[PDB]
């Protein structure tokens, strides 16, 4: 099986800039059997370019492609606002057909550190025997961030789930929620609950905590 | 030597 | 272990320019992002700019967008901060830090001693 | 205009079977190879098989991940391509796209259908529990919509009168098989004592309509 590795994972650019998306193959593939697709959130992928030098019908001239053997490139000469999406490369000259993991082209903005808020479980949920603690990272950029739960200074593992919004259409920021879920019994044998947040816009990790029963 | 199983536009079975 | 050394700070009049350097020893830093922070008297360390790996781009704070430029020279194991259109509110001690996480989460484990920048007429 | 419409998707229990249909229009169906591509929620594209035109043998090709489980056929009489899926497991949950393979030397996927969703789960319909994320200058408050199935739930604040600063996070699938999400909103600290904030949660698959008041504490 031929593996297509796309790089970088996320391209942070602005309208008017040049976008160079790479796609490397584990085996040498012919350019005639390589294609590029575009997918916007909630929509089906659409073909952009394929083969040696073929463009799908109705595709603007700013999209172009090149490459030979193992390294291929999709180039957007001047990025338009509608060009911010996910791009997948595909090979079909070897069975099985494979796609790349996808490259996201996102709107670049200035750095904004997350505002961190922590929410203890409500008394209504505690009366049912389960405690959900929520850590909120609001309006931060860029996307990369680290959230770590600490319970009585002990690092938690495997009992939390994260969810992240799409890039906001107004300020181009992300928001992220991390939920720590525990039984009420396990929740009541510890005092300090904290989520530690790391981000490239913070000189030191930010910790928001609460004492159970306050 | 392209892979015939990858090709969907040409019959893999020989004449 | 890793050692960071800032240089290039000094006294400049409003509107002038300075070029800070951050030389790294003890480890090759080509795989890691490098960030600049500054701390004015009585204030906390604030983010200025980050130069991720070559090709992954540079990111900036609102306060320096359009005036500062960060860049890398991996052959010299050094990152630079080009400071234009300086204003007195840019007076601070400037520090560089390595993001020890190759995935760019901002694990700033190693810092430099800092270099003083003073903007006054 | 080339058109591809997928149908036959929805909820199915593990181990059962399900057949997906793709009705084509706007081109000569019998002349083209057809191919199926699926996309797991939040992940990339995976090719799950193609079928050649009958003038080229009409045989199929499948990847190892679904070989012996998925079967692709075609009916040139009615211009319909089928995807027979047997022994469905939860990992087969994905949006399934029907695609037309382009003729010529470079057989790319030229046209795509809008896709149909197939959910492989053994969970039963359950209404959500709505808990307040109480606020403690800018204060954050919100609502936690926990343990519901199936998707989706709609969340609005103050009957839609409050939209600025609202972030409704995408749902996550817990290990129990149920879904959960949060809806947060940032407001000035001064408005906590006077302005009231109510989140409106709707879960039509279980006839759940909850208007939760979030107050400080």
């Amino acid at each position: 099986e031929i593996v297509l590795t796309q790089s970088p994972g996320t391209l942070s650019l602005s309208p008017g800039e040049r976008a160079t998306l790479s796609c490397r193959a584990s085996q040498s593939v012919s350019s005639t059997y390589l294609a590029w697709y575009q997918q916007k959130p909630g929509q089906a992928p659409r073909l952009l370019i394929y083969g040696a030098s073929s463009r799908a019908t109705g595709i603007p001239d700013r999209f172009s492609g090149s490459g030979s053997g193992t390294d291929f490139t999709l180039t957007i000469s001047r990025l338009e606002p509608e060009d911010f999406a996910v791009y997948y490369c595909q090979q079909y000259g070897s069975s099985p057909w494979t796609f790349g993991q996808g490259t996201k082209v996102e709107i670049k903005r200035t750095v904004a550190a997350p505002s961190v808020f922590i929410f203890p479980p409500s008394d209504e949920q505690l009366k049912s025997g389960t405690a959900s603690v929520v850590c909120l990272l609001n309006n931060f950029y860029p996307r990369e961030a680290k959230v770590q739960w600490k319970v009585d200074n002990a690092l938690q593992s495997g009992n939390s789930q994260e969810s992240v919004t799409e890039q906001d259409s107004k300020d181009s920021t992300y928001s992220l929620s991390s939920t720590l879920t525990l039984s009420k019994a396990d929740y009541e044998k510890h005092k300090v609950y904290a989520c530690e947040v790391t981000h490239q816009g913070l000189s030191s990790p930010v910790t928001k905590s609460f004492n159970r029963g306050e | 030597n392209p892979d015939p199983n990858a090709n969907p536009n040409v019959d893999p079975n020989a004449n | 272990x890793v050692q960071l050394x800032x240089s290039g700070g000094g006294x400049v009049q409003x509107g002038x320019s300075l070029x800070l350097s951050c030389x790294a020893x003890x480890x090759x830093x080509x795989x890691x992002x490098x960030x600049w922070x500054r701390q004015x008297p009585g204030x906390x360390r604030e983010x200025v700019x980050x130069x991720x790996x070559x090709x992954x781009x540079x990111x900036x704070x609102d306060s320096x967008x359009g005036r500062f430029t960060x860049s890398x020279d991996x052959x010299x194991x050094x990152x630079x901060l080009q400071x234009x259109x300086l204003x007195x509110x840019d007076x601070a001690x400037y520090y560089c830090x390595x993001x020890x996480x190759x995935x760019x989460x901002x694990x700033x484990x190693x810092w430099g001693x800092g270099t003083x920048v003073t903007v006054s007429s | 205009e080339v058109q591809l419409v997928e149908s036959g998707g929805g909820l199915v229990q593990p181990g059962r079977s399900l057949r997906l249909s793709c009705t084509a229009s706007g081109f000569t169906f019998g002349d083209y190879a057809m191919s199926w591509v699926r996309q797991a929620p939040g992940k990339g594209l995976e090719w799950v098989g193609f079928i050649r035109s009958k003038a080229n043998g009409g045989r199929t090709e499948n990847p190892a991940s679904v070989k012996g489980r998925f079967t692709i056929s075609r009916d040139d009489s009615k211009s319909i391509a089928y995807l027979q899926m047997n022994s469905l497991k939860t990992e087969d949950t994905a949006v399934y796209y029907c695609t037309r393979v382009e003729l010529g030397s470079s057989w790319s996927l030229g046209y795509w259908g809008q896709g149909t969703l197939v959910t492989v789960s053994s969970a039963s319909t359950k209404g959500p529990s709505v808990f307040p994320l109480a606020p403690s200058g800018t204060a954050a408050l919100g609502c936690l919509v926990k343990d519901y199935f199936p998707e989706p739930v709609t969340v609005s604040w103050n009957s839609g009168a409050l939209t600025s600063g609202v972030h409704t996070f995408p749902a996550v699938l817990q290990s129990s098989g149920l879904y959960s999400l949060s809806s947060v909103v940032t407001v000035p600290s001064s408005s906590l004592g006077t302005q009231t904030y109510i989140c409106n949660v709707n879960h039509k698959p279980s006839n759940t309509k909850v208007d939760k008041k979030v107050e400080p504490k």
